[PDB]
């Protein structure tokens, strides 16, 4: 039960207003580094690591 | 440490994260199913292509394609964040029925 459930995800999608026709904010790298930091720059996921990370929900 | 964290920026991050999670599952659904589904959620196509570009993108942070660098940073936080009190992840990781 490590993978996120689809039904819940859809609830999140609708509860966050993501089903509404809007523009997608273009977030800068710098803003994400501040509000969503990683231990260090060596931990930037690449390649298949990206898909694998979206499967899990630790 | 650095600048102060913006609650507005945090919300946009978890919105993009939720969209990325959807797109991935929206694609894995077609990767096992086989047939090409016509998803109607706004920007799903965009983030699907972002994901596909990012899996073989080599420019890292410097990249120009919109949402590539931000998505890499966000998904990287998603994986490495273990904290139970994280303001970005808590509504997502602790979502449930
Ligand atoms: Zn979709
Ligand atoms: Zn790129
Ligand atoms: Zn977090």
């Amino acid at each position: 039960t490590d993978f996120i459930d689809e039904e819940v995800l859809m609830s999140l999608v609708i509860e966050m207003g993501l089903d509404r026709i809007k523009e997608l904010p273009e977030l800068t790298s710098y803003d994400c580094e501040v509000n969503a930091p990683i231990q260090g720059s060596r931990n930037l996921l690449q390649g298949e690591e990206l898909l694998r990370a979206l499967d899990q929900v630790n | 440490t650095g600048p102060t964290a913006d609650p507005e920026k945090r919300k946009l991050i978890q919105q993009q994260l939720v969209l990325l999670l959807h797109a991935h599952k929206c694609q894995r659904r077609e990767q096992a199913n086989g047939e090409v589904r016509a998803c109607s959620l706004p920007h799903c196509r965009t983030m699907k292509n972002v994901l596909n570009h990012m899996t073989h993108c080599q420019a890292g942070k410097a990249c120009q394609v919109a949402h590539c660098a931000s998505s890499r940073q966000i998904i990287s936080h998603w994986k490495n964040c273990t904290r139970h009190d994280c303001p970005v992840c808590l509504p997502l990781k602790n979502a449930s029925d």
